[PDB]
Formats: C-alpha cells, structure tokens, sequence
C-alpha cells in the first residue's frame, strides 16, 4: 500500500543543480517515474524505469536510485523549470487475489531565484464608512513587490493572535515579476469597535513588516 | 501483449 | 495528432449526477490503459483509476472506488466518468492519461499522454453581483473592495482604462461563504478624479466608484 515520500520544497539558484528525492518501502525493486506539472497545465511524463528519459526530454535532467531512495536531478535549472514534481510508482498487494495501485509522492515545489531578495510594502485598510452602514466589517491587507513569492500572514487583535474570517491568498506573479498577495480580516461592525488596535505581520524570508489600523 | 504492466524487474501483469 | 482531449468545465449543484469524457484520437485506443488522477487546488495529484479499453479491466484507488465510476466506448474511443450523486469535496481539476508500454530487456509503464483536465465546481451558490467599497488613501495606496460575487470573473480598470501604471488587481478569494471577492488597488503620486470600473459579467453588473481621501 506504502507511501511515497518527497520534500514538499527545494530553492536553487539559476544554474545551480537542483535535486529531488522519493522514498518508500519497496522502491528497490519499484520502477519509478518523474514527472512535471507546472501550475494550471497538464502533468509531463520526464522519466520512466528510474533513468530512462522520454523523446524530447533533454539531457540535463537525470534519474537515479539507491536502496529505496529514487532521485531526479536537474542541471542548468532555469525558471521554466519552477512548478511541481511527482514520482510514482506501483504497488500489487495481495492483502488472496492482487490489488494493483499507482502511488503518487506528494510532491515537490521548485522555486529558481533568479533576482535579489526584496521586501513587500505592506498596505492594510480600514472598514469604509459604506461597508459600515451594511453591518460588515472588512481588513483589507495588500502585500506587494516581494520577492520571492512566499510569505506568512499574522493577524492581531492589540496583540492577541486572532484566526477567524482570516482569508488569505496565495502569492502571484505581478506585471513587474515581484508578487503580490492579499489577506482579508472579516469581522462585525461590533468588533471593529470591540478593540483598540488590529494588527497585519507580514514574514518575508525571515523579516516581518506590520501595518496597524483604529476605530475610527 | 500490449495490456502489460510492469512494476519492477521480472514483476510483470497480464 | 495522437492525444486525448477531455470534455469541457462543469458547475453542479450537490446530489447532481455527472459523466466527463476523454476522446482518445491518433492511437489503438483499445492496446493501453486509461489512468484518472485527481488534482484538488493547489495540492498533489491523487490516483483514483486505471481501465483497460479493449476489456474494460478496471482497479481503483480505495480513496475512490464506487464513489465514481469509469468505462469506455469502444465505438468512439471515449473514457469516462460517472458520479451518481456529486459532493462539494469533488470540486477540482480530473485528467485522464494514457499508460505507455515501453519496451525491451527491461519492460516498463508511464503515463506518456495527458488530457489537458476537466475542472469541476460543486456549488450551490447563485449568481451574485459584486458591491463595491472605496479604498480610501513617497507613493499612496488607494483603491477597491469588489464584494461577494458569484461566478467568476471581474475585471476592473481606472480612469476607463485612461490609467494603466501603479494599477495591480489581485487574484480573488473564495470566501467560506461560497462567494468571491478581490481587491483593486492602484498607487499612486492628491488632487486628481480618479475612478474604478467593476464590471461583473455573469451577472451585468458594472459599477464605477469614486476614490477620495478621509475627507
């Protein structure tokens, strides 16, 4: 039945080689495939039997394996090679009578860096007196020009960690090629007034910028 | 045949 | 050429039934297997079945058997899909692939060939207009709240498309509640008009809003 086993990330730098592991319990007598998807397309078969590259794909990526580890490892990476990676296998269990499954590895996010790092500005609004009169209450948190695109979002009621009608988005290519993000903070009219301050912490790579709004 | 799947070496279906 | 090209997207009402499909052209649709994998969004791929066409051989994942049902027709090389009574937790994107025989001293599988997926939404919103709340402001933040829409899209532009610079429009959020809603904003270098322009298709709704300061 067993599992599949991959490091949800990796971060490489344009030409260094990057590196994608898959373990599980019979994987040394398993056949291992690889394979690419990158968002909102179609997955690419890259790799069949552990090694074997189909028509078309080239040279720089390579399949490996030992003991129940199979690894796929780019060369040269460049950004088209950012998205997400498979490995997969079979598994016939008898549990008499043989049940056949194909296993999927979890997956595996490359990113390529390929500019320096740069902090968001951090823009949080308050209510609008319209959404007011409609008994609503809506923080509107913008994040931009971060690179690159991973961030964290802290939301804070004077200073207490606050989790409902907490919504946030993943981050997205902007125009310039930094990302953006945003993060909503639903409340009542009651408890927009209910505090004193609210508080947005955008984490970017180890450093946090706070915006900070009050009724009224 | 065609309707072959393979999961290792000599492990083999159909 | 040799592909497989899947039916179109699909919006359902919970306790509807459905049947996708998967048009193989270019190959002996009946000599290799049919595989379905699910992709919820942004996460993993999920195996739910293979099928043998010349036979109809089939295995399932235990995530998935009897809860869909796959089959083909020979007569027009076509793989399928059947949910007798759809759920929210089917909403997302389902490719059919082909499993490719590669042979030699070492035979092996891999699924060469992908449909370009399916997309399906299970949904018991209704189509929503959005309201709009102005986002009061070296730069200056300003802009949108485009609120509570059913389905998407909305575009959204300023000036009427006049301003074009410092305008970002984010991706929107699928709120818990069933509906959408983004935000527009634009910085800026005041005293100038400045105006957003929500337009909501699905349901003819197109709202300008004027942008001024705290008074």
């Amino acid at each position: 039945s067993y599992d599949l086993t991959q490091p949800p990330s990796v971060s490489v730098s344009p030409g260094q080689t990057a590196s994608i592991s898959c373990s599980g319990d019979k994987l040394d007598d398993k056949y291992v495939s690889w394979y690419y998807q990158r968002p909102g397309q179609s997955p690419v078969l890259l790799m069949y039997q552990d090694f074997k590259r189909p028509s078309g794909i080239p040279e720089r990526l390579s399949g490996s394996k030992s003991g129940k580890t199979a690894t796929l490892t780019i060369s040269g990476t460049q950004s088209l090679d950012e998205g997400d990676y498979y490995c997969q296998a079979w598994d016939a269990s008898t549990g008499g009578g043989t049940k056949l499954t194909v296993l999927f590895g979890d997956g595996t996010r490359l990113t390529v860096l390929g500019q320096p790092k740069a902090a968001p500005s951090v823009t949080l609004f308050p209510p609008s007196s319209e959404e007011l009169q409609a008994n609503k209450a809506t923080l509107v948190c913008l994040i931009s020009d971060f690179y690159p695109g991973a961030v964290t979002v802290a939301w804070k009621a004077d200073s207490s960690p606050v989790k409902a009608g907490v919504e946030t988005t993943t981050p997205s290519k902007q125009s310039n090629n930094k990302y953006a993000a945003s993060s909503y903070l639903s409340l009542t009219p009651e408890q927009w007034k209910s505090h004193k301050s609210y508080s947005c912490q955008v984490t970017h790579e180890g450093s946090t910028v706070e915006k900070t709004v009050a009724p009224t | 045949t065609r309707k072959s799947i393979h999961l290792g070496p000599g492990r083999a279906f159909y | 050429e040799v592909q497989l090209v899947e039916s179109g997207g699909e919006v359902k009402q919970p306790g509807q039934s459905l049947k996708i499909s998967c048009k193989s052209s270019g190959y002996n649709f009946l000599d290799s297997w049919i595989g379905w994998v699910r992709q919820i969004p942004g996460k993993g791929l999920e195996w739910i079945g293979i099928i043998y066409p010349d036979d109809s051989d089939a295995h399932y994942s235990p995530s998935f058997e009897g809860q869909v049902t796959m089959s083909v027709d020979k007569s027009i090389s076509t793989a399928y899909l059947q949910w007798t009574t759809l759920q929210a937790s089917d909403t997302g994107k389902y490719f059919c692939t082909r499993l490719y025989l590669f042979e030699g001293a070492q035979s092996s599988n891999a699924f060469d060939l992908w449909g370009q997926g399916t997309m399906i939404l299970v949904s018991s919103g209704t189509t929503k207009g959005p309201s709009v709340f102005p986002l009061a402001p070296g730069t200056a933040a300003l802009g949108c709240l485009v609120k509570d829409y059913f389905p998407e899209p909305v575009t959204v532009s300023w000036n009427s498309g006049a301003l074009t610079s410092g305008v970002h429009t984010f991706p929107a959020v699928l709120q818990s509640s069933g509906l959408y809603s983004l935000s527009s904003v634009v910085t800026v270098p005041g005293t100038q008009t400045y105006i957003c322009n929500v337009n909501h298709k699905p349901s003819n709704t197109k709202v300008d809003k004027k942008v001024e300061p705290k008074s």
